[PDB]
């Protein structure tokens, strides 16, 4: 990624289901009937004083009765305190957590067929005379194509290359690029696949053909797997720095929108209320 | 510890244990820690204090300002909230047609705290003031949130748990961490050879002498340091400015190096086991080495006098006003 | 998978979900699953991931199989034979240093004590062994009005502005109007009805206000911190965990008896109690352990990950935490030398270098279906209740001002 | 320590010391400076509504008027919810603060001074026939009569008693108790103080004297320390399960004496204004 990645999460809000909807309701009913007992213009008053006791108490909708509406308005206040100091935990533990998932995830999605009807040339930075280009061009030649263009050097130069000046995209072995990105300075450079694997193959001891020894080296490596070995070598040696241990402006932008809207609906409401 | 000659295969001592073994002492009274390559040819005593390596690094004496305004969460945000807030008065003060004093607190007494001066038309006027003032507890709301997370996730530095963090055992160009050189620490560093970039790097920085190396850390030039628990200990406890991150690893107690044929041994380590049960080490060590130990107004005060230049602006801007009136 | 065929017999009307033919084979295995009853060679029909690999295989290299399921049902370990002390196989494994035999097409882990007798070729999926663990409803849902803070004490600070209230009455020369003034207060109702005479009282109002005001801001941050830091989840992670480590008479735990596993656990001696605690608890069956989970019995579960995933994945009730350990890949079975094995495995590399293995297992397995709301059901039934007793009161206060 | 958590909270921290009267003499001073812009009981009503403002939206009085009025109104709501906003996350910071009761340090204690006197019977361990013994025999002649008709069977009939209470402290060598501690049944208790050793012996492993071995085997031990072996050892062995493992009553208690005492300084003013 280009810089730091935050969703804001703006439709992720509880808002516009049948949680918050229905206690909002319920505290109404319970309102509306208070009132009505209260009662042995008026509803007008009621509706705004309703409108203004949710959020902010900083409109003149002040119309006192009785101990009835006082006591009604401190039940109201309460759940309304509640509700917010509620409503302000979940915004909390929301900001707690955290989603950088990844970017694209796909290898053969959208962009990996013919990067010239799309404009940007996403890097396709993969290495001559290997194992990956083999295959790379032996399942569809249109991306083989487009390789030869970003082609530098081994990993440790072309990763340099990529962190800053020319490069985005980076295929080449799963292991590699799993220690390289295990060891980023500052842990910039993440893999997006969320650790997903194309053409999962291991790795292996190339013998001759036919030497007495294919049959006693692999009970042994099988014995080694058995026993736990391997697991101590690679956390002494294949493990990352950091790797595993883990009021914006641009996310005010759908409310600021969504209150747009209401706007224009309260003008275009007034204009209706004008005519007749 | 021991080092090679110049120009040739054997081996020789230098310093404390060069001279004790070449006839010019016989008792090397001094924190001498235990290790094997030195106990290979010199008859040690039973310890007398118990320690362990352990690193210090400075620490950040400021850790808030209190007096901070919406910037480190967003400016731009809090300047397109006010734009917004201003294009919300001027729709109602449009949806209205009291007059421009009907728009004197239209919105903006509304959206800052209770006056009680609106006078509303339409229905359409109401909704707008309510939608504005759910806008306005859901912005403060946040603002909240944003506080209190910055304030969770305030100080994020944190002491580095020992050697075996990754952090430190993979070598980076950000710290300079080194100790002395020609102690048993770099003893130790050597022959436990599965870190040797460490080794390379403090090979390639170390120092020469505890206190030199303190005070070049105090001016924040070494961002880190190893040595012994209780030096480091006292040093930190006394001049209250550094912490002691980790725990221990390591640990060996100090020692009374003698000669191996020597008369004095069985007598000397004896007498120490009877010198410790007594209370006179623990009170010994309580006299010398441990007897010493160790919402703000810039929230308010950088706020308070904003609003004393507010005396010295408002007040002209009245006789303005008086202006204003004058030819009106 | 397993599915008894219909009155006719043929496997017929199955269609998957993107809509194509799906490959079906006739199954000859044994109807009694119960441990001792008399045995039906009914034919059955299954269908799956290593059906549609072996229908690829058979296309790609002549032969005509023939599927029959194993009569035991174990996977196959070594165990002494009874009334005697040598060793003998028995189970899936049995049945291929045996007769009919001749190959093996399911999950089979590769390990040591399996490939001196025979040997297999080029994993075709690679899988570790994870930890599948219950899970249960949160109840940090705020339901109730206090539920993380005091709420006793709550009562106990109400009785405080009551105090408060009986200072307004030492401030009342109104009381009434002075206890109503400061219960707007509290919650900012503004109701303005009270208009203490002396300066020193509005003073003292002013204060308490600011006091119970400060007072529901502590209150507030307090139930908000809980929230925040409400975190009883705490699972067991790996083997060095040392409360899995730890022998447990509490909750228990175990696999499937004498199925590969077992053989881990006997062959690193360092765990020991946990083989012990684990060998008078395994299930005698795949499915029964993970159906037995949500009745509250057995707390923890071992298995292989390629069937834990697809069980939280498909029933989203239950999760896999922990990490991957003993990591290894699933294989094809032979008998000791054929002339299969080469062919068998460049079938099987080329295949995964194709795309095809990864493709049919996403299809087959990938297709993953999987303000708070009780504490808004438990506010509005605390508001109907407080309305019904405001009610009440209201009317009898009614009745007593027409007859007063 | 099982029967009380005593676990501190913001009350038991100091509050008030001094920063409370530095708030309070900036805000006089912002109050009088707004008193004097609105003079150039309508001082007692400007008043109110500042500190109304300050605490909470409540009625004000009709003490504000023209454009000055209206921007400092402003700007001490903008004030109010900057303090108030910064006075949660305070909150929220040192919420995540705790620690636990020390009783006394080390073995040398003032209850322990002396065995009589005091109120409560203390019953403290004297298992016998071993070092704890000796040490408190030969240095310390004063808490051993006390103790010798108390020595108990073994530790875990000691600890067992002590779970049932008769035995208010148990002694013994830090070693095998700092691990029995540290996996009981839910590890409720724990040492006392911060383990302030007295007598830091240490172990060994006896032999015949002047036997051939001994220099050879003092070796063979020191080149295990170097290696890392008595560290993970221990690790394996003899760490505990929880060894890493580490509305306020209090505050009620002092904003109720701080409401008793302010309803004592307004009678008292009362009283005091009604005889002048």
């Amino acid at each position: 990624r280009s810089n730091g990645t935050v969703s804001p999460s703006a439709f992720l809000e509880p808002f516009s289901a049948s949680v918050w909807v229905m206690m909002f309701v319920m505290l109404l009913i319970v309102s509306a009937i208070a009132v009505f007992v209260f009662e042995y213009f008026t509803i007008g008053k009621a509706i705004w004083l309703l409108w203004g006791l949710v959020f902010n108490n900083s409109v003149p909708v002040q119309n006192p009765k009785g101990t009835t509406s006082k006591i009604m308005v401190s039940v109201w206040a309460f759940f309304a305190v509640i509700f917010l100091a509620s409503y302000t935990a979940n915004l909390a533990a929301f900001m707690i957590q955290e989603e950088f998932v990844d970017q694209v995830t796909g290898l053969s999605d959208k962009k990996f067929q013919r990067p010239h009807d799309y404009s940007p040339p996403f890097r396709f930075g993969t290495v001559p005379n290997g194992s990956t280009e083999r295959n790379i061009r032996n399942n569809y030649p249109y991306m083989h194509q487009y390789m030869t263009k970003f082609n530098q050097k081994g990993v440790e130069d072309a990763l340099v290359s990529l962190k800053t000046g020319k490069l985005d995209a980076f295929i080449y072995d799963a292991a590699v690029l799993n220690y390289k990105a295990g060891r980023d300075e500052g842990c910039k450079l993440v893999t997006i696949g969320s650790g997903y694997i194309f053409a999962t193959t291991g790795y292996g001891i190339a013998l001759q053909k036919g030497s007495p020894w294919k049959r006693q080296i692999d009970l042994a490596l099988l014995q080694f797997v058995g026993d736990g070995e391997m697991e101590e070598l690679e956390t002494l040696w294949l493990t990352g720095i950091c790797h595993n241990e883990k009021l914006d402006i641009d996310n005010m932008a759908g409310v600021f929108y969504m209150l747009a809207a209401a706007m224009a609906l309260s003008l275009i409401t007034f204009i209706w209320e004008h005519l007749f | 510890t021991q080092e090679r000659v110049n120009n040739s295969n054997k081996k020789e001592w230098n310093g404390m244990m060069g001279e004790l073994l070449s006839g010019q002492a016989d008792m090397i009274v001094a924190p001498l820690t235990i290790n094997n390559e030195r106990a290979q040819y010199i008859e040690f005593s039973k310890p007398f204090k118990y320690q362990g390596l352990t690193i210090l690094v400075k620490k950040e004496i400021p850790r808030s300002t209190l007096d901070s305004f919406m910037q480190p969460f967003q400016s731009t945000l809090w300047l397109l909230v006010g734009l917004s807030v201003h294009v919300v008065a001027v729709m109602l003060y449009l949806l209205d047609r009291t007059l421009s004093s009907a728009m004197w607190f239209s919105w903006g007494v509304l959206l800052n705290s209770g006056i009680g001066e609106g006078a509303p038309r339409s229905f359409s006027a109401r909704i707008l003031g309510m939608v504005w003032a759910g806008f306005a507890m859901i912005i403060v709301a946040s603002y909240t949130a944003n506080l209190a997370a910055f304030l969770v996730l305030d100080r994020p530095e944190e002491r580095i748990t020992g050697i075996n963090d990754p952090r430190l055992r993979n070598p980076s160009d950000k710290f300079i961490y080194a100790t002395v050189k020609q102690s048993s620490v770099d003893i130790y560093f050597r022959r436990q050879v599965e870190l040797s970039t460490m080794y390379r790097h403090m090979e390639k920085h170390n120092y020469e002498s505890a206190a030199e190396a303190i005070q070049a850390v105090r001016d924040n030039k070494l961002h880190a340091f190893i040595w012994d628990s209780a030096v480091l200990e006292f040093e930190a406890s006394q001049k209250c400015d550094l912490v002691t991150t980790g725990e221990l690893f390591f640990r060996s107690g100090f020692g009374i190096g003698m000669r191996k044929d020597s008369p004095w041994k069985q007598n000397v380590s004896l007498s120490i086991l009877k010198s410790h049960e007594n209370g006179f080490m623990e009170d010994l060590d309580k006299t010398w080495v441990r007897y010493q130990e160790c919402l703000t107004f810039e929230n308010m005060a950088g706020v308070f006098m904003l609003v004393a230049g507010g005396i010295v602006a408002g007040i002209f801007l009245i006789f303005i006003e008086i202006a204003y009136k004058r030819h009106k | 998978y397993v599915k008894p065929t219909l009155s006719d017999g043929t496997c017929k009307e199955e269609f998957t979900v993107n809509g194509d033919p799906v490959k079906k084979v006739i199954c000859t295995g044994p109807n009694d699953t119960s441990p001792g009853s008399p045995r039906h060679t009914v034919p059955q029909c299954c269908y799956g991931f290593c059906i549609d690999l072996l229908i690829k295989l058979a296309r790609t290299m002549n032969f005509t199989y023939e599927v029959h399921l194993v009569a035991d049902g174990k996977f196959g370990t070594q165990e002494r034979v009874n009334n005697s002390n040598k060793k003998e196989w028995n189970g899936m494994m049995g049945e291929l240093l045996s007769g009919q035999a001749d190959m093996i097409v399911a999950p089979l882990t590769i390990n040591n004590e399996r490939a001196q007798y025979i040997e297999f070729s080029k994993p075709f999926k690679y899988q570790g062994l994870t930890i599948l663990v219950k899970k249960e409803i949160p109840r940090s849902t705020l339901d109730s009005f206090m539920q993380p803070f005091q709420s006793t004490l709550w009562l106990l600070v109400g009785l405080s502005v009551h105090v408060v209230a009986v200072m307004l009455y030492l401030l009342d020369r109104t009381l009434s109007s002075a206890m109503w003034f400061s219960w707007g207060v509290l919650l900012n109702s503004g109701i303005g009805e009270g208009a203490p005479r002396s300066f020193s009282a509005r003073i003292l109002g002013m204060v308490w206000a600011g006091f119970a005001m400060i007072i529901v801001a502590s209150y507030t941050a307090n139930l908000a911190a809980f929230l925040v830091l409400d975190r009883p989840e705490e699972r067991i992670t790996g083997i060095n965990d040392p409360r899995l480590r730890n022998p447990s008479d509490k909750f228990i735990y175990a696999t499937v008896k004498q199925s590969s596993v077992d053989i881990y656990f006997r062959r690193q001696v360092e765990l020991s109690t946990m083989y012990r605690h684990m060998e008078k608890h395994n299930y005698e069956s795949a499915a029964e352990a993970i159906q037995a989970v949500r009745d509250n019995k057995l707390h923890a579960f071992i298995w292989d990950s390629a069937v834990l995933e697809f069980e939280a994945s498909q029933k989203c009730d239950l999760v896999t935490t922990g990490e991957l350990f003993f990591r290894s890949g699933f294989g094809i079975g032979m008998r000791k030398d054929s002339p299969w094995k080469q062919n068998v495995s460049l079938s099987i590399l080329k295949s995964h270098e194709n795309g095809f293995m990864e493709d049919l297992d996403k299809t087959w397995v990938r297709y993953q279906e999987c303000l708070t709301f009780e504490n808004m059901a438990g506010v509005f039934m605390l508001v109907a209740g407080g309305i019904v007793a405001g009610i009440f009161l209201i009317f009898i206060e009614i009745a007593y001002k027409r007859h007063k």
